[PDB]
C-alpha cells in the first residue's frame, strides 16, 4: 500500500496554522481588500505566559532588539526562531494577550 | 637628622580643590521621549498607537 507513506504527517513547524491562515482567508472572495495583518515590522502574540511572549511575524527584528507591545509594556526580542520570535517581557505579562 | 613637625605642614604644596567636579561642561545631551517610539509598517519611528 502506497497510502501508508502519508500516514503520519511530518511537520517541519509548529505554527503551521498561522501560515495557512495567511493564504486561506484571502481566498474568501469578500476578503482581498487588505484584510491582512502585517508581518515585517509588526507582530502578533501567539503565546503569553511566565513573562515570555512568542510573537508571530516581526520579520525584520534584530537579535536583542527592544520591542513594544500595544499594551505599553516593552520587551526584548531574544530568540529569533525560524517561524516566531521569543520575546522576554520587561514587566508583567498579565496585560499581554494572544493576538 | 629630622626637621620639626610644625614646619613640615607648610612644606607641602596645597593642591586646589574645585568642588564643581567638571561633569556637564562637555556633555552633549539628548532629549528623552517620555512616550514609546515604535515603527509602523513603513519603518517610520511613530508614537505607539492608542489602540490597545
Amino acid at each position: 500500500k502506497a497510502l501508508d507513506e502519508l500516514r503520519k504527517p511530518k511537520f517541519s513547524s509548529k505554527y503551521l496554522i498561522q501560515h495557512v491562515s495567511q493564504k486561506l482567508i484571502p481566498a474568501v472572495k469578500e476578503w482581498e481588500k487588505s484584510y491582512q495583518p502585517p508581518v515585517i515590522h509588526l507582530g502578533r502574540v501567539l503565546s503569553v505566559g511566565d513573562g515570555i511572549a512568542r510573537v508571530y511575524g516581526l520579520k525584520s527584528v534584530q537579535a536583542g532588539e527592544l520591542v513594544c507591545f500595544d499594551s505599553g509594556v516593552k520587551g526584548m526580542a531574544l530568540n529569533l526562531q525560524a517561524d516566531h520570535v521569543g520575546v522576554v517581557v520587561f514587566g508583567n505579562d498579565s496585560v499581554i494577550h494572544q493576538g | 637628622d629630622i626637621p620639626s613637625l610644625d614646619k613640615l605642614v607648610s612644606e607641602i604644596k596645597e593642591v586646589v580643590i574645585e568642588e564643581d567636579d567638571g561633569l556637564e561642561e562637555d556633555f552633549k545631551a539628548e532629549a528623552l521621549s517620555s512616550e514609546t517610539v515604535v515603527l509602523n509598517e513603513e519603518g517610520k519611528s511613530v508614537p505607539l498607537p492608542k489602540k490597545n
